[PDB]
């Protein structure tokens, strides 16, 4: 590893689907960690290791490419597990192991000597895996910044919930007024004890953050099966 | 599939010094002990060099053997020096590896020495 | 669907002393396989009912695969104070644990004989359940420690299997894995087949 030498008013963002089986045209109450309306959450885009308090939102407003993952560990040294989400174009894979994290996160790129092809093949994240539990292939999921990437991450009772999302906007503007209705695309049976979570990104060698919160929501469901309107 | 090649084995004259190159011609991720063992006429499967963690050798012999564990160039190398009759053996490879397919152990073939 | 089948296929096993362990997990296990005999020989397999197995679901399953002796296939029981366990591998006192063993003398034994395979039989202590010793330090049968493991004064802990074919059934070689099961507060990976 080769060491190198902002919150907007945040109202309906990121509410996802709670049950899986198709519902239709019903007004519905759960309460469950939820971001409040006009919470104020912050906004990231120059990363440190923040602190995962609880259930985490997340987005990705930029049209480019350049997020490659994230970290998830208690902390840097290797004994406790660490969740390696990777999130590489020719490959996404879950890979939980006993990770040795290196000082500094990012990870490495490069063309090729003679073929001059861009590698992404090394990794500068970890220094030293010990204990590698478990591996998972997934499917690999990808001038106004059309795209918005909506996330959120829960890990309570031994699961691990993926709840994604993307929707294109022409409006440049940060936060768009329009509800977000999010899907749970993963799950992970791991059940790591997780306290703190960075970013991964990769280096030549935009990011809302809210915390979901216990309330009340009313939900209203179209025929179709989709959030039209959530409410407090 | 890890694949012992032994080179340097062959006859010689008492007080001879020789060496036995075990080269690991399959891939490894990892080596924990690789030993070597006799056998020579009147003896029975016996403990010729190798560990115990510190290298050990065998029984009025120690001093001769020699052992250079290369972890770069995957290739043991045993030195038996001022060489006697009793040493005429076929010195058999076994190297306890864990590689790509798995954790595995692997027999030489193993090369014989006459001395006289 | 994760390769429990591929122990069952692998081309050669573990020895005695160094035991190879692979874990299996975030997969499906199939117990049909088991619920037919291995070989002539019905395996023991301990703790809840071969027949049961189907609905069990354990946390994480753990292999190992190794050949003996058939004499001594009946010393490997959860925690019995024996050769194997006190030198070779141990396992604990009260363990739910599925041993398979199919016999593999006329694939294992070689007229010249195959000494690919050893066993320890030699400590001055007890060995805990669930640790491979690979030490080849230098054993004392008698009281007066040597250096350079003189003969008549200290014995060498590991001695190997010859596996001439011999008609003595203690002596046929038969292939063993044993399949640990544990459980704690993650979620069960093992699922039924239907
Ligand atoms: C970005 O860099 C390279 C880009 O290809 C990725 O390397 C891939 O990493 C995966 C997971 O570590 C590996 O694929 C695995 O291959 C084994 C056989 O060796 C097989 O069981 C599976 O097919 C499994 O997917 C392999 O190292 C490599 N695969 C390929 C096709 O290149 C890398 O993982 C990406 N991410 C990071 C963080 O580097
Ligand atoms: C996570 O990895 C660590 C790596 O240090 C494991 O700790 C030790 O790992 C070594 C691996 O060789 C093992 O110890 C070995 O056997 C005995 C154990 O008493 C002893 O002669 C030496 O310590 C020898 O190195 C053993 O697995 C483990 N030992 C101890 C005391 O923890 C750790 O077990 C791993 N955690 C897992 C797999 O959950
Ligand atoms: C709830 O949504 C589903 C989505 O599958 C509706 O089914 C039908 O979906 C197709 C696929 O887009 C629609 O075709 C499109 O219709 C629009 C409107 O006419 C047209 O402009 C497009 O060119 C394309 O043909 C189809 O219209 C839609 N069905 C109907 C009756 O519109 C499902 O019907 C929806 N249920 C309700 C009524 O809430
Ligand atoms: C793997 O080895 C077994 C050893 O006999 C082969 O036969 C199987 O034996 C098990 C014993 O429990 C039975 O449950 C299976 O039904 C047997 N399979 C058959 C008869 O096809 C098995 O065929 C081998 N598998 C491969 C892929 O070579
Ligand atoms: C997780 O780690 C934190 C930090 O040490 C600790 O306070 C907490 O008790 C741990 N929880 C579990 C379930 O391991």
């Amino acid at each position: 590893c080769v060491n190198l030498t902002a919150y907007t008013n945040s109202f309906t963002r990121g509410v996802y689907y709670p049950d899986k089986v198709f519902r239709s045209s019903v007004l519905h109450s759960t309460q469950d960690l939820f971001l409040p309306f006009f919470s104020n959450v912050t906004w990231f885009h120059d990363n440190p290791v923040l602190p995962f308090n609880d259930g985490v939102y997340f987005a990705s407003t930029e049209k480019s490419n350049i997020i490659r993952g994230w970290i998830f560990g208690t902390t840097l040294d290797s004994k406790t597990q660490s969740l390696l989400i990777v999130n590489n174009a020719t490959n996404v894979v879950i890979k939980v192991c006993e990770f040795q994290f290196c000082n500094d996160p990012f990870l490495g790129v490069y063309y090729h000597k003679n073929n001059k092809s861009w590698m992404e093949s090394e990794f500068r994240v970890y220094s030293s895996a010990n204990n590698c539990t478990f591996e998972y292939v997934s499917q690999p999921f990808l001038g106004n910044f059309k795209n918005l990437r909506e996330f959120v991450f829960k890990n309570i009772d031994g699961y691990f919930k993926i709840y994604s999302k993307h929707t294109p906007i022409n409006l440049v503007r940060d936060l768009p007024q329009g509800f977000s209705a999010l899907e749970p695309l993963v799950d992970l049976p791991i059940g790591i004890n997780i306290t703190r979570f960075q970013t991964l990104l990769a280096l030549h060698r935009a990011y809302y953050v809210g915390y979901l919160q216990p309330r009340t929501f009313l939900l209203k469901y179209n025929e179709n099966g989709t959030i039209t309107d959530a409410v407090d | 599939q890890v694949q012992l090649v032994e080179s340097g084995g062959g006859l010689v004259q008492p007080g001879e010094s020789l060496r036995l190159s075990c080269a690991a011609s399959g891939s490894i991720f990892g080596i924990y002990a690789v030993h070597w063992f006799r056998m020579a006429p009147g003896k029975e499967r016996e403990f010729t060099a190798g560990f115990g963690g510190s290298t050990n050798y065998a029984a009025s012999v120690k001093g001769r053997f020699t052992m250079s564990r290369d972890n770069a160039k995957n290739t043991t190398y045993l030195q038996m020096n001022s060489l006697k009759p009793a040493d005429t053996a076929v010195y058999y490879c076994h190297a306890l590896i864990k590689n790509e397919l798995g954790f595995l152990d692997y027999w030489g073939p193993g090369t014989q020495v006459t001395v006289s």
